[PDB]
């Protein structure tokens, strides 16, 4: 899809849930910000 | 639910 | 790591990753790896 | 909530 | 092949 | 026919198209339940 | 460190 | 001064290991410090 916007990070939780950290908000969100963008 | 907040994140 | 065999990593049209298991047609949020 | 159906999926 | 809606979708 | 076994639903799909809903064993399929039975 | 997630406590 | 009460939205709890926070329902987050000792 391209890089990730500056700021963003991709994880993966405990379950092994994809989400998705923005370092300058302190936002977390299941939404990949490339599919917003 | 919803993803884990930033402050569990970091 | 590898998916396990019949895992495939899709992304939804909001964005969000999940997996789907082409034996059981199972989807699913949790990576099966970390299951 | 859940993601989507496999007939969905394919 | 069709199928119906699976159950997640159902509730 | 009579009425749906014990567990089961009849649902109408958004093209139209009739199927049957096992609450027990949570699936659904296209064949009424009453035809077997 | 910081509290529980308003999500994790809801 | 007495202390009076929450503003409106928050609510006080204690985490599994006993220790107090605060809660905003309208913001949706928690915080360690009473919103009242912040002019709240």
């Amino acid at each position: 899809l391209g890089p990730l916007p500056p700021g963003w990070e991709k994880r993966t939780d405990s379950n092994g849930r994809v989400y998705f950290v923005n370092h300058n908000t302190r936002i977390t969100q299941w939404e990949d910000p490339r599919s917003q963008g | 639910e919803a993803p884990p907040c930033y402050m569990d994140v970091i």
